[PDB]
Parts: C-alpha cells; structure tokens; sequence
C-alpha cells in the first residue's frame, strides 16, 4: 500500500498564493490619492484559475497574509491599515471617507515593523457553495440590448474588497508595496468538470480565442511514430 | 508570568504552514451546507474514471483537431501491418495529455500505479477482423514485426464477438524507459458490399485503485 | 546442484547479514503481475573459469549481476526481462599444494563504485570505461590494491562479508549474499548490486618448486532470483 | 556499566552544521542578477561527506536554519525571501521569473532583524533510501563512449532546491549575506562501508590521485621501534 | 490573554538544539522505508568487528603499500630476537589508525573498553615454530628480553596447532600511559626442503562489547 | 524554557478581534443588576412587532 493524502482537496488547494500587488508609491500615476481598494477574486495567482474550474461547485474558508515591504525591501517604520469591506457594504472612495470608520467592516492596524498580518474570512455566498459557472442569468426580467455583459456572471461569489491605507491624514514618507497571500481552508468540492485546455480571455467568462485554438496537448509527427 | 523561549523560526511566515488564525468576522454564521449531488473528496476517484485518449496528433489542421480522439483502421493494411504505437507515461507528453489522469498528474511530480487502456471498435455491425495488441514493458524497443509481438504480452482483439477490448497495463513508476502499447493487424479488415472501407477506433483510459500521485507541482496555463 | 563436488561442507559458510535470501514477498514486492520464478534451470552451478594466482598478482574483482549476464539461461533470463531480484552462492575453490603459502580474503561489497587515476596530480574529471566497471565472466584485476580502486582502504574491508582462505587451513570460501538495495527490483545491465572481491593480503611464496601458479576457481549460484517485465 | 547513547547514529549526526554561504552583493561577479540557488547537498560542511559515507545506504529528515546579515555581521531591516524548489520543479531563471510565485514552491517570507528562519525538509526520494554509492548506470539503455559522466550518479537522491531574493523589484540598498545551515533528524543507515582514506578529488565520484597516494594512517622507522 | 514573561535566551539559535520546526511539506507522506540487509544502529556494532591492524610500517613502497599489512617472520631469525611490538591505544597515531575502531575513535573524544587481537599465521602448512605474544600494561617499559616478557602477561603461540591465536587486551581507557603488545620468538622457524624460509603474519584487531566512546569530534579530510 | 514561536499575525490589532484584555480596575465590583421589565434579547423580537 501507499498513501492517498496528497490527491486529497486540502492537499490539492490549502498552499497560500499570491492574489494581489499593491505598490503604494509618493509619485505617479498608479495610486495617487495615496489608498488603493482590492476587489478579492481567486485569481491573480493564475494558475489557480484552471485547478478551481476543475469542478463547478466550491466552498472554503479563506486566510489573508499580507506581506508589505519597500521595492528595495526594505522594512520602514510605517503603520498601515487593512481593512476588509464585506460585500454590500461601500468601498472607500477617498481617502477622507467615512467607510475607513464604519466599523462594520473589519479594519486591521499593523506597523510593518511587524510581522505580515494574518486574518480569516469565512464562506461569504448567501448560496449554499460557490458557483464557478452561472449558466444564466442573475436578474429576473428583460432581454434587450447588451444585458449580453451580465451573462455568466454569479455576484452570490463576492467575498469582498480589501482596502489599505497609510495611515492618514498627511500621505507616506516611504514607499510602500504591500503583497497580498490568501490560502483555502475547509475546502469541499462538487461537480467535476473536464479541465481547462485553452488560454483564458477573460474573467468570469470561460471565452476563448476561436481561431487561435491550441489542441490539449503536444504532438507528434505520424500515429506510428517515436 | 509564564516563561518562555522564542526558538528561531518566529516571526517568519512560509506559503504552506497549516497554522489557525483570527477569525474576520466572528458571529458570523454562513450559509448552511446543504446537500448537493456530486461531491468528490479525493482527485484519485477522477483519475479512476476513463477519458478519451489523443493517441493520433494532427495538430496543424486546428480545422479538423477533431481527428485526434480516433483511430483509422481500413482495407488497406494487409496481415502484420502497425497499426498505431504510443507510449505508457500519463504524466509525459502528450497522447494522455488529453487525458483527465494525464493533465492531473501534470500538478505532479512523482507517481505509482497500474493503468487499464480501453479499446472500442465504432464501426459497422457487418466489419469484422483480428486485432493484436501487444504491450512491450520498460527497456528493449518495440517489436520488430507482429511474431515477434506474439512473445510478449499481447491480446488478440476480434471484432466478431468483442467490440470493446481492454488492456490492463500492469505497471508504471516515475523513477526519472516507458514501455509501449502497440496494436497490430492481426487479419485483414473484412467488409461486404455496402460497408465503409475504413472504421475509427476511440481509445479511452484510465487508472485503477492501486493508482497513487505524490507531489504537487502546477502546470503551464495563462490567465489574461 | 548438477555436479555437487563434496568438499565436507564446513562452518566457512556466512550469511550476509544474518539475512538469508528469500523471495520478495508481494506484500513487500510492489507489483501486481505473477514474478517469474525460474526453477533449478538457472540455479545450477555456474563455474566462470579458473584464475591463476601468482605473486605479483594483486586481486581481481566480479561485478554481481554483471558476472553471468551473457553466460548461459540466468543471462538470457536477465537480458530479456527488465526488472531482477536474486541472492547468490559464491564458492572460491582455491586449490594448492601443502608446500605453498598465501593467504586470501574473499569479500563481497555492495555497490562498489569503481574509482579510477584522474591524473598524477588529478588532471581528468574522468570516469571509468565499460570494460572496467562491468568486467563480467572473466573478471578484472585490481591496479591499485591498498586502496580499493575506490579511494577505500582494504584494511577495513572486512567490516563487510568476508572469508578467509589460509592455505594451511582452507582451500575454500563460502560466501552467499542476499539481495541488498533501496529498491526491491532493479535493472540487470545497469545496476550492479555488489560487487565480489578476492584480494591476496599475505602474499603467495615458493622456494622454486615445479609448480609457481596456483588456481582460484569460482563456482557460483543463483539464490532465489526473481524476474517481472517480460521483453 | 556506562551509556551507549552517544554512539548511536542521531547522536553521530544530528547537529546543524554550516552547509552554505550565499554572497550577494551589490556589485561584483559572484552574483550580479540578485538571487542565487543552491541545490542541497550534505557537503559544504566538507567533513560531513567522510562521515555519511561511513554507511551505503541512509535516510533521514533535514532542519534548516537561516541565518542572514551583511558581511559586518549588521543586521539590517531588509526583508528577504527563501523559496524551497522541490525535485523535478523548475528552478528561477532570473528575478522576475514566475518560478518566485509558483506557490507549490514553498518559500519563507522573514526580516533580517527577525531570528533565523527555521524549517524542516522530509525524506525526498522516490526510492526506500538515499544512496552515497550507485555502482552503475543510471539510465535504461545505450552502450557508447562518454556515458561515463553519467557512471556513478543516482539523481534520486536530489532533496531540491533553495532559492533566495531580495526582494524586488528595485535592487538592494544593502550588502547582503545569508548562512544555511543543516541539521539531520531521525537517521536510519545500511550498509556499512570502510572509511574513506584518500584525499576527495571531486563530488559525486570517488576518483583519486593515482600517483600520490597517501598510506591510511602515520608511519615509523622501523618495526621494533616506538 | 496568556501572561507570558520572555526569559534570557530568546531568539537565540544554537548548533545543537533539539527542536521541532514549520514543515516545508505537510501533505507530503515521504516514499515508505522497505527492509534493508545489515541495518546499523550504533557505532559499537561496527568498533567490535575484526579489522586489519596496519603493524608494519613502510610508506616508501608506494609502489607496495601492501607491505604494511604483514608481519616479516623467517628461519633468519634466532630464539628472542624482537619480531614486532605497537601500543595499545586506538585513538592516537598510528598502527591502529588501518583499523575501523581506530578511525571511528578519530570521531570521538574519550573512550574506554577492552580490546581484542587476532593473529593469524599465513605461512605453509609445513612451517612450524612457537612465537610468545606477550603484553605489559600501561606504566613500565618493553620487557628487557623474553625472558622478563614472560612474567607479564603472555600467550606462547605455536603453528603446530594453531594457525591463528587471539589475544585479549584486559582494560585501556583515555584520562590523560598506553600499554604494549611486543611479539617475540620463542623458538627458531623452522622449514623442511621446498618450503619457503620466509612468511608472514596478519594482525585483526577490534574493541569488545563493553566498548563504550564518549564525546564526538570531527576528523581531517579534504572535499573537494 | 518553553519553546514558543511566534505566528504571523502577532501585534496585529483588528477591530473585531473576539479576545479579552487587562482590567482597568480589578477589585471593583459594579452596581448589581436588578430586574426590569422589557428586555429584549435579540433584534428578530422587534422585527416580529
């Protein structure tokens, strides 16, 4: 005998990747006012897109680790602030707005003198599991014009936005880049679907480049040859 | 009031440690678990399931990427004639790429097992026709001719009582040659008046329980 | 045993290491095809030749299972198929008159990488040619001896199996080894499991008599050989 | 009575010895792009090799501990990282290759002003054992003239890699050094061997200088004499 | 909410601590350990086999280094002439460095045990002639002749029976004189017509099971 | 003399982190809770009037 652990889903999923770069600079055009509101989706780390999709319905846990540093990697004095904007809930339009005081989404008060702060988020879907796949639509009514965007598209799957600040009120006297992590815990797993064999095109819409079609896999010269 | 000692390793934060940490939102109560069809636990029950086998690679008619799934067996062979020939590495490229099992071991490293290839014969109720398969293990190349295929391991495949055939491959490992499936015409492809010249086999694969993957590796696929 | 040449069988004989060879059994063996187990054929008692040693000789050393892998039905059994598990029964037969004198130390040695000169000063990030490293049947003889052609003093060589051969007590080792390796089946061809060593360690002398060759002769045996691929 | 504690293997083995030293400047030869990889070996600590190979065949758990600082021995707010490349995973390129986020590549995230990160490395080949000595061939097949490089080399004995950066994206401000250090855990050895005697010419291959050979041991003047 | 009090020597990180650590690769189940001939356990197992004591000592032979293995004893001789003598200390230079219990002791630091030497006599069967072994412990010089050897203790060794006679060395410890063992010949070598009037003598020396070290050390040999 | 390592996430200071904290004032035993009428015990009571 042998051992079947590593084929399991929580050996297949639990290994924190990186969703999210955020730079945090004093000149540019990249962030200007000085925050910046991260739109959580299990992409970024690309690869994780294709093994996701290996099944239609999801559910887990999820931990964020954020590691912030300068792009020279050096660790400064500055206390930042991570706060967690839970769906429904508005996201900060400035860096002044009240939203980084609504204390009903979660905020998270780190020096970067410490080390990466570490949260939990829980399973945010008010269905029973994530829909990778909304053969669909999500509203009830209409059928005009371009409503043609909104097909595919589950909103039930948002877990929310993370939103990092410096903190105020005057802006930064360093640079800062702060790297994002997010790992899954308690994975289970539902229907099993063929795994993805071209590139992606986009997100939340499975298109595919329909002249550039690449076969599944590599290719060999006759059927009777090594 | 409580002495302790902060060993080295503190403070350090590494992309794979199975650790608990605060809770968001505490109170929290999600969405209940309800009961859905359908659920796996283990990637090793998917890698049990057959899936179609790309043993003929035609890759530049991507007009046509359709032939791939199939065989072409005709009339025009003749006794001893090789038939097709691919090798028996799911984790390698490329004939099980296509595979469910061969694009999974592809997130792998290492791996153990015995596999099972399954023929099915889609042509007429009227073609008839002898079929040898031969399996050729690890080291020694491939048979020189159809008798020297009949030594080894192989299966005599008739379309008269048979249409699905299946060869169980006994042994695979990933100490990093690969052994060889080769099916062979046995007879001639006999056909009366009326029936296709030329049939398709379709090859479908998969492994058995005693099928084991080891590491985790990730593969090749853009996004954006 | 064909042709069982009583020799009063004695205490000489030495389990490896206190592990007589058996088959694998299939809760150890990884595989799930029926192991070919081939009868008395190819455990008959394959003989290589005779060697003649004389004084200035300095030792000659087999490479198990390259020794028999082109002699006869074990080496056909071996070639043909891909995966291999066997012990042995090795028999140094050195017979000599009462009036000569030396002195042997048959030994066995698992996986002894062959090292070989890089240079008087080390010139060469060579490696040892076929012929040397898989000398089989007839043998090779060592070039350096004090070391082991392997960068490895013969003076503590008897930490692994060993039999002496004093030819004022014994005319005859017996050494039988079980199978020894991190995998339960190996390639035949490209793994040599261990290697044989027989080194004169007290030299061979004679006032001038009419005899000044003495002869080894190595009879040998499968144990429980063990075959899986087929082809 | 006394105590055979001492003589045990664990007892003989089990210490972390300096097994690398990783320069990375900010100018110079040695390592220009910023990152180095080391592919582990028990050597480094070169009287280790003499020791290990006492025995045929081993098997044992590695503990690994880094200690960083610059080459004054300052430590300074530079937060590095330390990314594991197992067996058969592509090693890095350059500093910006993906390899870096692969996150089936575990890798450490620590500060310099942080204590040495430590962690553990588990058993790692396919087969029952580590073997110091592989009197063959590693390959299935051939025959001709230079094979003899691949003679003697067992790759299944590869534990993997370690991979360490900066990090990015702008290069360092400060002269960085980094110690590994290897501590064997739980061994279990074989085979036992006579002990080499011969000064080492090269790794993984055991030749020797033929014509200067040295006698095992020291020598007198004569037998009868002390 | 633990009131914890950091105590002095946090952070530290020491070459020989015996801790636990983040495992790189949880998950990860390692390949299983199958049985294996002639497991060690511990290093006594290895310090009591039977090794070659280098006693004779001639490295100007590079081309015979061989030479260092073996005793000279022949008819060219005479009763009581001094055949060979060494100390009987392991750890220090150097007959006893040929032997594995030598060598393993250069790894350790203080030991204690008593040791074990075996000749053996390889001259012709016809070859016959007593030789007295004798030893004399530590503190006190060689005996003055055989005579004086004989009152220390001794083994009178003869080929007429024996071909190889074993000595067993009492007691030697290392709190830091040495002890020695000088062989003598007790009678002439005597040979008849056609049997040579030289030969030689092989010393296997090792520790027995009460053979214990105590304080590791690491040795002198080049990497590289 | 007690091995301890500490975990990211230490010094972190979120704003509805369920732990508990030093008391001000130890020794200092509040007005005791007499009984009055209309308590509620949860909101869903109120979205039931």
């Amino acid at each position: 005998s042998h051992s079947t652990a590593e084929t399991t889903l929580d050996s297949f999923f639990s290994r924190a990747g990186l969703v999210g770069e955020i730079d945090l600079p004093l000149e540019g055009t990249t962030n200007p006012n000085g925050y910046a509101n991260w739109d959580i989706d299990i992409t970024g780390y690309a690869q994780m897109r294709r093994k996701v999709e290996l099944f239609t319905y999801m559910r887990f846990d999820a931990e964020f680790t954020f590691v912030a540093c300068t792009p020279t990697g050096e660790v400064v004095p500055q206390l930042l602030q991570y706060m967690f904007v839970p769906p429904g809930a508005p996201k900060p339009d400035s860096r002044e707005s009240l939203a980084w005081q609504t204390a009903t989404n979660p905020s998270v008060f780190v020096k970067l003198s410490d080390p990466p702060a570490q949260v939990s988020v829980p399973f945010m879907s008010p269905a029973s599991a994530y829909q990778w796949f909304y053969d669909g639509y999500p509203t009830f009514g209409e059928h005009k014009q371009e409503k043609d965007l909104e097909y595919g598209a589950c909103p039930n799957n948002m877990m929310g936005t993370f939103s990092v600040r410096t903190v105020g009120t005057s802006k930064s006297k360093y640079p800062l880049v702060v790297r994002i992590y997010m790992r899954m815990k308690h994975v289970r797993a539902w229907i099993p679907r063929p795994m993805r064999n071209q590139n992606y095109l986009f997100k939340a819409n499975p298109n595919y480049a329909g002249n550039s079609i690449k076969p599944t896999g590599a290719s060999r010269t006759a059927i009777t040859t090594l | 009031g409580f002495p302790t000692e902060l060993k080295p390793g503190t403070n350090q934060f590494l992309t794979t440690d199975d650790g608990v940490s605060a809770p968001i939102l505490p109170n929290f109560h999600p969405t209940p678990c309800i009961h859905i069809p359908g659920e796996v636990r283990n990637l090793l029950e998917l890698c049990q399931v057959e899936t179609i086998l790309e043993v003929n690679n035609v890759p530049t008619n991507a007009t046509s990427l359709m032939e791939r799934l199939r065989f072409p067996v005709s009339a025009q062979a003749g006794k001893g004639e090789l038939c097709a020939v691919f090798r028996a590495d799911p984790g390698r490229s490329g004939p099980w790429q296509s595979t469910l099992l061969g694009q999974l071991c592809g997130y792998y490293t290492q791996w153990s097992g015995s596999l099972e290839v399954t023929f099915m014969f889609t042509g007429s109720f009227m073609a008839t026709g002898k079929m040898l398969i031969a399996y050729t293990p690890p080291g020694g190349p491939l048979p020189k001719d159809r008798a020297t295929a009949m030594l080894g391991t192989h299966v005599i495949w008739d379309f008269g009582l048979q249409s699905s055939v299946t060869l169980v491959i006994p042994w695979i490992s990933n100490t990093h040659t690969t052994g060889l499936v080769s099916i062979w015409y046995q007879t001639n492809y006999v056909v009366p008046i009326g029936a296709p010249n030329t049939a398709y086999i379709i090859a479908l694969a998969a492994a058995q329980k005693n099928f084991t993957m080891q590491l985790c590796k990730d593969a090749s696929d853009i996004l954006q | 045993g064909n042709s069982t040449i009583t020799t009063q069988e004695a205490a000489n004989i030495i389990v490896g290491y206190g592990e007589w060879p058996s088959y694998c059994s299939d809760s150890d063996a990884t595989a799930v095809d029926k192991p070919t187990r081939p009868d008395v054929s190819v455990n008959r008692f394959y003989t290589l030749d005779t060697k003649l040693w004389e004084k200035s000789s300095k030792g000659w050393y087999w490479k198990f299972p390259d020794v028999l892998t082109e002699t006869g039905v074990f080496g056909q059994n071996a070639q043909f198929h891909y995966l291999y598990r066997s012990g042995f029964c090795i028999h140094v037969q050195c017979n000599a008159s009462k009036f000569h004198q030396g002195a042997l130390l048959v030994a066995v040695l698992p996986e002894y990488v062959i090292g070989t000169v890089a240079g008087g000063t080390g010139t060469e990030d060579s490696h040892p040619p076929y012929k040397q490293t898989q000398p089989g049947a007839d043998g090779f003889e060592l070039q350096h001896p004090y070391v082991l052609d392997a960068g490895i003093p013969i003076s503590q060589l008897t930490v692994c199996p060993h039999q002496w051969i004093n030819l004022r007590t014994n005319n005859c080792a017996t050494i039988i080894v079980p199978y020894i390796n991190a995998l339960p089946f190996d390639s035949a061809l490209n793994h040599c499991n261990f290697g044989l060593l027989v080194v004169p360690i007290s030299p061979l002398d004679y006032d001038q008599g009419a005899t000044p060759v003495i002869p080894i002769t190595i009879t040998l045996a499968p144990m429980c050989s063990e075959f899986a691929g087929l082809r």
